[PDB]
């Protein structure tokens, strides 16, 4: 498996540095020690993203 | 942190 997730739903930037993606785009999880927003990566870019607007992939 | 309450989805 390789860490990373599907925003099942188009993410956008709330604060300043959160990670921004649109739906389909693979946030590569880098930290899920949070609950609902997993310190990842989608296509380029890292940050925080709530993993709720993501998927986890690979099973 | 800053990790934000989880925001309502679509």
């Amino acid at each position: 498996g390789s860490t990373y997730v599907q925003a099942l739903f188009d993410f956008d930037p709330q604060e300043d540095g959160e990670l921004g993606f649109r739906r389909g785009d693979f946030i590569h999880v880098m930290d899920n020690s949070d609950p609902n927003w997993w310190k990842g990566a989608c296509h380029g870019q890292t940050g925080m993203f709530p993993r709720n607007y993501v998927t986890p992939v690979n099973r | 942190r800053h990790y934000r309450p989880l925001p309502p989805l679509p």
